[PDB]
């Protein structure tokens, strides 16, 4: 899940593209046989970037052309983690639908879980306890999600967790 | 021209938003009272500094608007943090473009371009600075400071961090003010009176190396030089340049605003004249911008370039100047780091020298036309905007008016370029004056688990901070020159993420504990520079209008497009539109 | 009016001779070898306030006044408290009197006054400070900060003291440089290259809120939302405003000496308009004074009298517009905590707007008559100086301490001169003292050996004591985008009584919390709120009138023969109007 | 006794070789000292006049001759590097081992300060290669200090 950085030519591109949001040039450059898996200095592939800026649609076509849906940055983390982290719902409902593994953890034991939690994005958290999320992950530092509730003082997020 | 007044300060190993809001905005919201003032803008880079431009009525005296700047700044210094007061805030009047660049060379190529940097800040940068008319220089290089490398590996082995480097710097690299022997008020009888000298800064990477840390157990000794390699070395490593592609340094001198041009020119050479006597040997002073005769040429990479790629850039831009243009290229001054935007890893300049008018017959070999085919040359070098030109569209401010925040602004011009971009007819080529968002290395530290090991944030903080991105500690005296001493961590040591958690700290109980056992880390996406217009964030946008269209006709269309914008970004016009 | 200098200076939770001795004295020292200058004054109050005036000759240029005045002000800068250094302090050459007075209001009621100051404060405020001719801007509240409301009970409870959450906070709440993965100089060959980002400062109350103060031995957290209330809330409370009785602030502008008053007045309004496009619903500007149409209603009270009882005053004298004068009174801008003789809790003022020239027909609705009915109506308020004037005989008289004598000496000294010139009805009317009286004060002696032999630190005693009751700024913090300050003070209730002193904890070297009680006494006093100096001596000014057809000058040489009789070291002088 | 002995004092200092052969002539004292303890032959010794030296020495100057703080002509000639010095003194006499208050001797002196012909001189004459200063160390703990590897050989 690691994927190499060839900054070739299309793959750069794409990167660019996706990051940008310019859905047609994405669809142009994955047709003229794009890596869609190409991957930046930090390991972020383009549906890393479409994630995280929250470019929904460009997540569908590259998902859709075989993007590695559990692709891991240097540090561990996945497009899902970028996804509940940012607060983009749909997006999480996409990788999820796709094969998403929802009790990834990064380098740190920090799982998507944690990051919605601590961003107190309710929604986002009902859809990863839906697909399996594991309530009681515990991050490096033994913390759980509802240990993030009380924390943060976020009695909503505590209640949902029960 | 209205005249401009700028204010510069350095942070060593800040962020652009730590720069900005320690920085930045504690100086703008002090810049009150002023008279004349017109509008007032700022950038706050990732190289650590910020730059605040004050912009005058017409007519103002620039004496008296320098006079009111400083003023207020000195009452808001006290407002700074200690590290950015250190370094000297500037506050200059000039004319932002290049007078002439005195560039240096050494002839004998016995001196790297490292020393010949050190040999213009330390001999020459200073008088030239006080000729007057002389408005800013600025140094293509940095002077040396005596650089401590530290190695974790060897603090760790003896239990140490860069706390107790630093705190055995500042108490052995000192200046002791002792008194006299029979000092007043004295004794009756009294025969001898005589100044005590105590400790004095040190002079040399041999007298750094032997600062001692600490004693051990058994009585061995753990000197600096056991943790650390000790090094004359740049403040800096950000400028450097190249004349005809050799080592060099040089100074770049911009004319103090309504300072005569030639008369301070002359000034200039009458003060090399003095020093070039006592050069040492191979060390000659060459000339390859003198304000017909020559242009510049600027190189602006994407932000994220490496210094590597922009030097590429530059050995293409040059490698053109010295082979295809030869007959009518007399010299290129190429620096890396530095360009028409100022400090960025991504950015460089060439200073270009064409021979003698008379040896350039043709109107093909006159400076209009050999800047254009440059360009013509340089347009299709990948992801870098490079063009050569001699020293008018639009300039327009995009505002966040409701504490909106960078990422919200950003989206809103992006709908704004995105609507320009659908109007092809009206207005051409609507882009962004700075810079986009790039990769950083977002680390919190764990709270709890520092309290639950008895590791101090501060020891955590200052750990992180000094081995990452140095740390000015005090000064010292070299070849009889004050001059900075640095702390930071061997290159190797600072170049990968795990690189973090070779990194130990010392408890409160004498224990060990590496940067792992509290720290978390992940990636995402910051600005290296962020812009601020009338004390707001702001975001300039550049454009002109279409081919047969007024320059009114375009503006009026961009405030029609800035009408549709999310709630609370507002715009101004500036520069050449106000 | 000859043009003036004016610095100020901040010093928050200090008393006047705290303020005087720690600020003002080292300022004035420095204050000689100025050009053209004719005399210098300074006020240091009780709410720890400095405002030093420097007037020169007329004619004298005022860039080059303030200029020479800040030049002596730099020779005192590093030896002022950090804690007025990191207040700011400013040099202005202002006009003493205000140009206009933008007020703001919320329609909608969706904002409070303390709201709207912060609104103004954030939005508003540096905008027009930096608008050329505008020589100083007052703001009628005050810009938020981050409050931390401490609680000395569980501070208590947590063997925690008021150091423990400065130092929490400064560690926790903190914008740290931390350099770069790839720097240069690099390893060569190197690609990544990246800023490392680490602590940045705290955005919410939220944030603050979970601040960890401790972890417990069983392991459990002490945040601080656990022993404080968080909240955004005034860097002070000491100015409220009103507008026709609906909640206010708002900005009063004073012009730069020389500045032209219609341009500048026109450049604020252009500024204005800019701003008004983003305003939050509701938010409105009103005019409530532009210099005639208007005229100002001065409160005063005596010393000791708290902000309920200036507010009292101010509502009946805004009630007698609105009632009384309400076909004249277009509208009332009034503002408790400020007044003609600037910030204090025991002074107001009134700004009114009148109705157009043509809805007034009549001599006794125009403004000379409306301000005589005025005051005429007020002067029955007891204990309190009420009086209307739109905007030159007096004389200007300045009792001065030249022998070390003190404060209290010279008070003796003023009261006896006073007394005298009352016994000359004939050539002298309402000879009176500028100045407030002494109050009450409460005296804490710090017990020495006591404090040593617990283990006890000054340093600690005199933060948790001067943190708790007078309130300490910590650093700053980002809100909404803007840098801010963060303050530490006692919730109100565990600051109101003498008694309140003795459960405030200070932790020993050995761990152990000891009270107050243990290493301090304290008993009642009298001093000043207001201590006056002129040309660096201690001073006291007297106003007073010639008698009905006597000269100034004849006035004048009374005054002088009565005080060529005042104990030895007591001189005098005169200034302002007396001094050609 | 003598004003002349100011005047020598002065003249050595200033390196004023005629001045000097002058006020021997007239009988200053060659061993006046000034208000720190320090003779002609010190002054020359510290200032590097070789010819002072020799003239001083013939003259019956005090070769062993200590300041207030007990250091000697050879101390200071050591220290500074003055090599011709150093072994002019050596031939007419001086202390090889002299110990300052400090316990400093000759040869810590020229080894502090990397001086390796001084260092050999001395070591010729006898100096004690192990003599100790009163924190207990020598020449050859101070060459590891200073990290001067030619010196730690010879030693």
């Amino acid at each position: 899940h690691h994927h190499h950085h060839h900054g070739s030519d299309l793959g750069k591109k794409l990167l660019e593209a996706a990051r940008a949001g310019r859905d047609d040039e994405v669809r142009i450059l994955m047709a003229n046989g794009a890596d869609v898996n190409a991957a930046d200095v930090v390991g972020w592939t383009p549906l890393h970037l479409a994630a995280y800026w929250g470019h929904l649609e460009i997540v569908e076509v590259l998902l859709k052309n075989g993007a590695d849906v559990n692709a891991y940055d240097t540090l561990g983390s996945t497009p899902l983690h970028l996804a509940a982290h940012f607060g983009h719902l749909e997006i999480v409902e996409v990788l999820l639908k796709n094969g998403a593994d929802v009790n990834a953890k990064d380098d740190n034991g920090i799982t998507p879980l944690h990051l919605a939690a601590n961003r107190g994005h309710l929604e986002i958290v009902e859809v990863l306890l839906k697909y399996g999320a594991d309530v009681n992950a515990q991050d490096k530092f033994g913390k759980t999600a509802f240990d993030i509730s009380i924390n943060n003082g976020n009695e909503d997020l505590a209640e949902i967790l029960q | 021209a209205p005249p401009a007044v700028t204010i510069s300060a350095s942070y060593p190993g800040a962020d652009a938003k730590t720069v900005q809001d320690t920085v930045t905005q504690v100086i703008e919201q002090n810049m009150n009272g002023i008279d004349n003032l017109m509008y007032m803008s700022s950038n706050s880079d990732s190289t650590g500094t910020v730059q605040i431009t004050l912009t005058f009525e017409s007519g103002t005296d620039a004496d008296i608007a320098q006079v009111q700047v400083q003023n207020k700044l000195q009452l808001a210094m006290p407002l700074l943090p200690q590290e950015v007061q250190q370094q000297g805030v500037s506050v200059e009047k000039s004319s932002s473009s290049f007078l002439m660049v005195v560039g240096v060379i050494n002839t004998d190529g016995t001196m790297t371009q490292e020393d010949i940097s050190d040999y213009v800040a330390a001999n020459m940068k200073d008088a030239i600075s006080r000729t007057s008319g002389v408005g800013d220089v600025q140094l293509f290089g940095s002077q040396y400071a005596m650089r401590i490398w530290m190695n974790p590996n060897e603090l760790n082995k003896f239990q140490l961090t860069p706390v107790d480097v630093i705190t055995a710097i500042k108490a052995q690299n000192a200046q002791v003010a002792a008194g006299q022997l029979g000092g007043t008020p004295p004794v009756k009888g009294q025969q001898l009176n005589a100044s005590i000298i105590a400790q004095t800064r040190l002079t040399s990477t041999e007298e750094f190396g032997k600062i001692l840390l600490k004693v051990n157990q058994d009585g061995s000794r753990v000197l600096l030089r056991d943790v650390a390699k000790i090094e004359l070395g740049g403040e800096n490593y950000d400028i450097i340049a190249e004349f005809n592609g050799q080592p060099a340094s040089g100074l770049g001198i911009k004319l103090a605003t309504g300072a005569n041009a030639l008369d301070t020119a002359a000034a200039i050479r009458a003060e090399l004249a003095k020093m070039e006597p006592f050069f040492p040997s191979g060390l000659k002073i060459v000339y390859p911008y003198d304000t017909q005769g020559v242009f510049m040429t600027m190189v602006q990479l994407p932000a994220g370039a490496t210094q590597e790629r922009t030097q590429k850039v530059l050995n293409e831009v040059t490698h053109y100047y010295l082979t295809k243009e030869k007959n009518n290229v007399e010299s290129v001054f190429a620096v890396n780091g530095f360009g028409f935007a100022g400090r960025g890893q991504n950015t460089g300049i060439a200073f270009v020298s064409l021979k003698d008018w008379a040896d350039r017959p043709g109107e093909e070999n006159k400076v209009e036309a050999i800047t254009m085919r440059a360009t013509r040359a340089f347009s299709q070098i990948k992801d870098a905007m490079v063009f050569a030109f001699n020293l008018t569209g639009f300039d327009f401010e995009l505002i966040d008016q409701a504490g909106l925040g960078h990422e919200k602004l950003t989206q809103a011009r992006n709908q704004l370029l995105a609507e320009a971009a659908k109007h092809p007819d009206m207005l051409t080529s609507v882009r962004p004056n700075g810079l986009e968002d790039t990769p950083q290395f977002k680390i919190d530290i764990d709270q709890e688990k520092a309290q639950a090991l008895g590791v101090s944030i501060n020891d955590i903080n200052t750990t992180l901070g000094a081995a990452w991105g140095g740390s000015y500690v005090n000064d010292f005296i070299d070849r009889g020159r004050v001059k900075k001493v640095y702390v930071m961590s061997e290159a190797k040591y600072r170049m990968l993420p795990d690189d973090i958690g070779d990194w130990y700290v010392r408890a409160a109980d004498g224990q060990m504990v590496p940067f792992s056992a509290f720290s978390s880390s992940r990636w995402e996406y910051g600005s290296p520079r962020l812009e601020r217009y009338n004390g707001l964030p702001s975001m300039e946008i550049l454009g002109q209008a279409a081919p047969g269209k007024s320059t009114g006709e375009a503006m009026e269309l961009m405030e029609q497009l800035a009408s549709k914008l999310p709630t609370g970004v507002g715009y101004d016009w500036t520069g050449m539109s106000y």
